[PDB]
C-alpha cells in the first residue's frame, strides 16, 4: 500500500470485503492526499488530508453517481483513491486510475478470481480485458462456521502479474493460501511484488524483505500491548512512516 | 498587483518574526511578495516533516476589527470589485476612497498600520484572499483543501507534499468556494455542487459545495498555471525528454508530421505540446483553437483563437479557419466532435497538433474512436506521432516525463489495425528513455527531400547538438530560445558558429 | 476601378522611388496598378528571408490630415458609399464634388478612390495578383501574405487597434455580413469572390481582430501545362479528352502535395463546350472557363444552417449535370456520387491516397463507405505523385489505372493499368491496352482502329498548342471548345499560327 500496488477485495457476501479494505487501508502514508467515493459513506479513516465524496439519489435534484463522482476527483490530485465497491461503468475510470499510477482500492462481489475477472469484464463494468494488468494484488475473503464457529478468513492472496500476449491472459501468483482444515496460511508461492518493490526503492529483494520482518514485528507488538482502536491504531502506523528507528523503541518500551 | 500596491505602500517592514517552540526549526524563509508575504518551511522533528507557514503582515484582535471595518464601506464600491476594470485604477479607487472614508472621520493611521491594512484590502479585493500567498509562491504548484477545519496541504516544488498553516472553516471555505468558483464564471451550489473550471489566469479548479456529495464540507483544489512557458531546452534539462527525440520532433513539425501529445490529466501534456510548438518554422501562418489561452508562443504570423461558452465551440472555429490556407493548426485538446475534423486537416495536409485524455495509446486509439470524439479507423492513419506523458511519482518528487514516443506508420491491410512503432521508452528504474529502435519517420523524411536517410540523420544529430549547445550556454527562456531557432531555420552552418562561437 | 480612375488624374509621374538601408537588398521590383502602386521584394541577409513591401504614392504629412480633410466631409455623401449605384457615375461625383498641384491632385485621388471604391490600408495586396493569401493576425502586427512564388512573407502594412477595428467592419459589410461582438466571428465571402474569415474585438481572439483572406487568383495549370512539366505524356491527356467526352468517370488519387486537384482541374478543361457541369466543393478551387456551368460551396453554419458536400450533390445531382465534379470526397456524399455514376453521370473527384489498394480501401470504410458492388462504375482512376533528387522538384502521373469492372467470386475491383511511370528514366510507359478505348467504339458504334486514330488525332493538336506556346486555361479552353466544333477547321487554323 505505501508503494500504491493497487488491490481489490472480493468475497461472497458477509465475508468482510468493506472491514478488511477499509482496515488496510488504515496503512495510507499519513501526508498523501486520500480522495474515497462510496454510494453510503461506511468508511471511517484517521486520516487528514482524505477527501470523502458520496453518491447522490438524485431523489428531488441532480443524481450524481459514482462515475460522476470518480471521474471528476481522479480529477484533482490524489495519491489514493478508494471506491467503496464496483457496480458498474466507474469501474473503468478506476482502472484508468490504475494504469496511471493511482493507488486504487476498491471491493467487488465475487468467489474467485475467475468470477472476478467474468464480472469486471462483463457488463455493467465493462472493464477492458486488457486493463486488468494494473490490478496488482486482489484478495479473497470468506465466512466459514461450524458450530458456533464465526469465521472470516482471508482464503486468499492473489498477485496479478499481469497480461499474456496470444493466451488465457491474466496471469496470477497466489501468495498465500488458507487452509480451513488446520485453520492455517499457507505460502503457496513468493511474494514476487517484493521484487517490483526492490525495483521501485532501489534496493535489494533481501533489504525489502527485511523491512516487511520489521514491519511485522511492530504490528505484532502493537497485538501483544492491546492497541487494537482504529484511532489508536492509525496513529502508531503514522508513527512507523515518520521514523521506523524512533517508532520501534518506543513500542519496545511500552510508550 | 503588488507592483500597484507597493507604490502606495507607505511604508515597509510589515512583517514580526514567528514564534516556533522547540520541536520545531527553521529550515528555509524567503520571501514571497516582499514587504508583505514570506514562507517559512518550519520542520516539526517530533513528526520528522515539514510544514509550509504563510507569513502575512501581522496584525491584532482590535486591528484586524478596524481593517474588516473599512472592507464593509469599501465593498458598497462595485467598481472595485469589477473584473472588467483595469486594476490599476480600481487600486486607485480604492486608495482615493479609503483617503475618504479616513479624513472624514477624522483620524490618521500609522505609515505602517496603513502599508499592512492596504495589504490586506488589496489582497481580499483584488487578490485570492486567505489563500493569496499560497496563490503568489512560485513554488506552490498546487493547492488541496479537503474541507471544514482541515489545514490547506500544497505540493511544494522542493518539499512536495506539505501541511499548511491556511486553515478554513465552514463559513470561510463555503464563501472561498463559491468566490473562486463565481471567479471562473462558472456557478456552484447545492443543486450543482461540484464544478471542473479554470481561473483567470490559467489555473484549473476543482471546487465541491457544502457537505451534499462531499461530506467534511466544501472544498476545492487548484493547479496553478506556470506563467513562464517551458522550452525544449528546460525539457532536456529536466530529464523528461532526450535531446535527440526533441532533435527527431523539430524535424518532424518542420516536415510537418502531425502529432498529438497524450497522457493523464495534468501530466504535462500541454506544456510538451507549447515547448515542442516552438519548433515551427518562423514565417509559416500559425492557428490555434483553445477553450482557455494556454499556449504561449514567440511566433508573429499567428492568430490565437479562443472558444465562447455560451457560443462558439471549437468546432466551429476549427472548419472556419479550415477554409482558408493555415499552415499550423493547434487545438490544445480534443475533447468532442471536433476530432474529427482535427483528423481531416491532417487527411489535407494541415500540419495539426494537439492533447488528448489518455493513459496508453491503445486507450488513445479507444478514446479516439468512440462517442464523442468518434474518429473513423481509416482516418487514423493520418496521424504521424503520439508521444505518452507520465508525472512520476516517487517519494517527495515528481517526475514529468515523456513517457513513450511512437509513429503511426499505417493502417493493416487485414483487420485494419493501426501500424504502429514504439522507438523510444522511458525506464522509470534509471530513469532513462531507451531507443527501442530508429525512427521509421526518418524514410518518409529522405523522401520528402530527396536525401538519403542517412543524410536526414546526421542533419537530426546536429539539431541535437545546437540543442545541447543551447543548454550548456543557459539558454532557455521562450522568447530568445526561440528567437535561436528562428536562427537555425533562416541559416543552419551560421547559426551553428555563432552558437559555439559565443555570439 | 483604376481604369475609371487614371485618366482623371494629372500627373503621370506619381510616388516616388524606395530607400532602403544597407543589408536590405531589393530582390525583385514589379507593378500592381501603375502608376500609383507597385511592389518591391526586397532582402535582408542577416535573417535569410524577403520581405513584400507595398509601394503606393508618397504624401506629405501636412497632405496628411488635408487629405483625410476632404475625406472628412466627402464621407457625409450617402450617394457615394451606395453599392447600388455604377462605379463609373459614382466616382464621377467624388471628382465633382471635390472641385467645390496638378501632380497632387492625381496622388490624391488615388486614396480618395481607395478608400470609397478601394479596400483601403490593404488595397495594394487585393490588386495585386501575386499574393493569393492575406494574414492579418492582429493589433501592430505586420500582415503576412502567400506570394505566387515568394509563399510566406512578412508586410510592411501594419494595423493598430482602430485602424483594424474598422478594416475588420468594412471587410465584413463587402462580405454582407454584420460582425459585432454578439457575433465576433464571420466567415463569408467578398464581392471579388474570395473567402474572408474575421473576427471583432478580442473576445474570440485575444490578440485583438482579425481577418484572413485567401484569393481565389488561381491561374489553374493547363493540360498543355501538364505536358510542359512532364507531368502527363499528350498521348495519355488524349486518351483522358476522349474519355471524358464520353463520360468515363475518373478520380484523382495521391499522396499529399502530388496533384490531386492541379490534374483535376486541368483535365476539366476538356469538357464539351456546351454540357451542363455542376461543381461541389469544400471551397473553391477549381476554375473552369465554361459556361453553362453551375459551382456550388459547402456552408459551414457557423450561424446559420449548415449545408454539406452531401445535401450539394443529392440536390444537383437532382437537377440535369452531364457533368459532375466534386472537390475531393472525404464522406458520406461519396455514395452518392457513385451512385450518379452507376445512373451515367460524367462524374470527377479527388481522393487521399497513394495506390488503388488504398484508394479501395478508404472508398469502402466509413466515413466514405461507397459499397463494394457500386465500385464498378468507376472508369479511369489517376495516380499522381511528387517525386525529388536536387531541387528536382517533379509532379507526375504515376499510373493511369483502367477499372474494368467487378468480380463475381473474387477478389472484385479488376484493374487493367495502361500507363506507368518509371522514375529511372523519367518516362512513362505502356504497360497494357487502353480498353476503354473499346469501350469507346462500342459507344461511337466505329472500330476501334478509328478510334485510335482520332486520339492520335486530338494528340498531334495538344502538342502543336504546346510549340506554340498557348499556355492560358482561358485560351487553352477555347482551342479545345474550337476542335470539339470543328476539328478540321481547328486543326487547319493551328497549323496555319491562327
Amino acid at each position: 500500500i505505501e508503494h500504491k500496488f493497487s488491490a481489490i477485495v472480493v468475497g461472497e457476501t458477509a465475508s468482510g470485503k468493506t472491514t478488511t479494505l477499509n482496515a488496510i487501508m488504515m496503512f495510507i502514508p499519513p501526508d498523501a492526499k486520500v480522495v474515497s467515493i462510496e454510494d453510503t459513506r461506511e468508511i471511517k479513516l484517521y486520516h487528514e488530508n482524505w477527501i470523502a465524496e458520496v453518491t447522490r439519489t438524485g431523489m428531488g435534484e441532480g443524481e450524481i453517481d459514482m462515475y460522476d463522482l470518480l471521474r471528476a476527483a481522479l480529477r484533482q490530485r490524489p495519491d489514493y483513491i478508494i471506491v467503496g465497491e464496483v457496480r458498474g461503468r466507474e469501474a473503468q475510470t478506476l482502472f484508468q486510475a490504475m494504469s496511471t499510477g493511482h493507488a486504487s482500492y476498491s471491493t467487488l462481489h465475487a468467489g474467485d478470481i475467475n468470477q472476478m475477472v467474468y464480472r469486471l469484464e462483463s457488463e455493467p463494468l465493462k472493464v477492458p480485458r486488457s486493463m486488468l494488468q494494473f490490478l496488482d494484488i486482489a484478495l479473497v475473503q470468506t465466512m466459514w462456521v461450524r458450530g458456533n464457529t464465526r469465521l472470516r478468513r482471508t482464503k486468499e492472496v492473489n498477485e496479478i502479474l499481469g497480461i499474456d500476449p496470444v493466451d488465457k491472459n491474466l496471469l496470477v501468483n497466489q501468495f498465500v493460501k488458507w487452509d480451513p482444515k488446520e485453520d492455517k496460511h499457507i505460502e503457496v508461492s513468493m511474494p514476487k511484488k517484493l521484487e517490483k518493490m526492490a525495483d521501485f526503492l532501489g534496493v535489494s529483494v533481501q533489504e525489502v524483505y527485511d523491512e516487511m520482518l520489521s514491519r511485522k514485528r511492530y504490528l505484532e507488538l502493537m497485538l501483544k500491548r492491546g492497541i487494537r482502536n482504529y484511532k489508536e491504531v492509525t496513529r502508531y502506523i503514522h508513527a512507523y512512516y515518520r521514523n521506523p528507528e524512533l517508532a520501534m523503541t518506543k513500542m519496545e518500551e511500552g510508550l | 498587483h503588488y507592483d500597484i500596491l507597493r507604490r502606495h505602500i507607505r511604508s515597509e517592514d510589515l512583517l514580526e518574526t514567528p514564534e516556533f517552540g522547540s520541536g520545531s526549526r527553521i529550515v528555509e524563509e524567503y520571501w514571497i511578495q516582499e514587504p508583505f508575504t514570506k514562507a517559512i518551511i518550519v520542520e516539526n522533528e517530533d513528526e520528522f516533516r515539514n510544514v509550509y507557514y504563510a507569513l502575512e503582515p501581522t496584525v491584532s484582535s482590535e486591528e484586524a476589527e478596524v481593517i474588516s471595518a473599512l472592507y464593509d464601506d469599501l465593498k458598497k464600491i462595485l467598481v472595485l470589485q469589477d473584473v472588467s476594470v483595469d486594476l490599476e485604477e480600481r487600486a486607485e479607487v480604492l486608495v482615493r476612497a479609503i483617503e475618504k472614508l479616513s479624513k472624514e472621520y477624522a483620524v490618521s493611521f500609522t505609515d505602517n498600520f496603513y502599508s499592512r491594512m492596504l495589504y490586506y484590502l488589496f489582497r481580499d479585493f483584488f487578490g485570492y484572499g486567505l489563500i493569496d500567498p499560497l496563490m503568489e509562491d512560485t513554488n506552490v504548484e498546487d493547492i488541496s483543501c479537503d474541507g471544514y477545519n482541515i489545514p490547506i496541504f500544497i505540493y511544494h516544488q522542493k518539499y512536495g507534499n506539505v501541511e499548511t498553516n491556511i486553515v478554513l472553516d465552514q463559513e470561510k471555505l463555503d464563501r472561498m468556494v463559491l468566490r473562486l468558483t463565481q471567479r471562473s464564471g462558472k456557478h456552484i451550489s447545492i443543486a450543482n455542487p461540484i464544478v471542473d473550471a479554470t481561473l483567470p489566469d490559467g489555473s484549473r479548479l476543482q471546487a465541491t459545495f457544502g457537505t451534499e456529495v462531499t461530506p467534511r464540507g466544501s472544498s476545492f483544489t487548484i493547479r496553478k498555471f506556470t506563467i513562464e512557458p517551458l522550452t525544449p531546452i528546460d525539457l532536456i534539462e529536466k530529464g523528461t525528454v532526450p535531446s535527440g527525440v526533441l532533435a527527431y520532433l523539430w524535424l518532424a513539425i518542420e516536415h510537418k508530421f502531425s502529432a498529438i501529445v497524450v497522457g493523464e490529466t495534468a501530466s504535462g501534456k500541454t506544456t510538451t505540446l507549447n515547448a515542442i510548438m516552438m519548433f515551427i518554422p518562423p514565417d509559416a501562418k500559425v492557428v490555434s483553437i483553445e477553450d482557455t489561452r494556454e499556449i504561449k508562443l514567440y511566433h508573429e504570423n499567428w492568430i490565437a483563437e479562443v472558444t465562447r461558452t455560451g457560443e462558439i465551440d471549437m468546432y466551429d472555429l476549427l472548419r472556419a479557419a479550415l477554409r482558408q490556407r493555415p499552415d499550423y493548426i493547434i487545438v490544445g485538446e480534443v475533447r468532442g466532435r471536433e476530432a474529427q475534423t482535427l483528423f481531416q486537416a491532417m487527411s489535407t495536409g494541415h500540419a495539426s497538433y494537439s492533447t488528448l485524455h489518455a493513459g496508453d495509446i491503445n486507450q488513445m486509439v479507444y478514446r479516439l474512436e468512440s462517442e464523442p470524439l468518434k474518429v473513423p479507423r481509416s482516418m487514423l492513419q493520418f496521424l504521424d506521432i503520439a508521444l505518452v506523458q507520465t508525472m512520476w511519482v516517487r517519494g517527495n518528487t515528481r517526475l514529468r516525463r515523456t513517457k513513450e514516443v511512437n509513429e503511426i506508420l499505417g493502417i493493416d491491410p487485414v483487420d485494419k489495425n493501426l501500424l504502429v512503432n514504439q522507438f523510444v521508452k522511458w525506464d522509470p528504474k534509471e530513469d532513462k528513455h531507451i531507443e527501442v529502435s530508429m525512427p521509421k519517420k526518418l524514410e518518409k523524411m529522405a523522401d520528402f527531400l530527396g536525401v538519403s536517410v542517412q543524410e536526414v540523420y546526421d542533419e537530426m544529430l546536429s539539431r541535437k547538438r545546437y540543442l545541447e549547445l543551447m543548454l550548456k550556454r543557459g539558454i532557455r527562456n521562450y522568447k530568445e530560445v526561440t528567437r535561436y531557432i528562428h536562427a537555425y531555420y533562416r541559416n543552419p552552418e551560421l547559426a551553428m558558429t555563432k552558437m559555439e562561437e559565443g555570439l
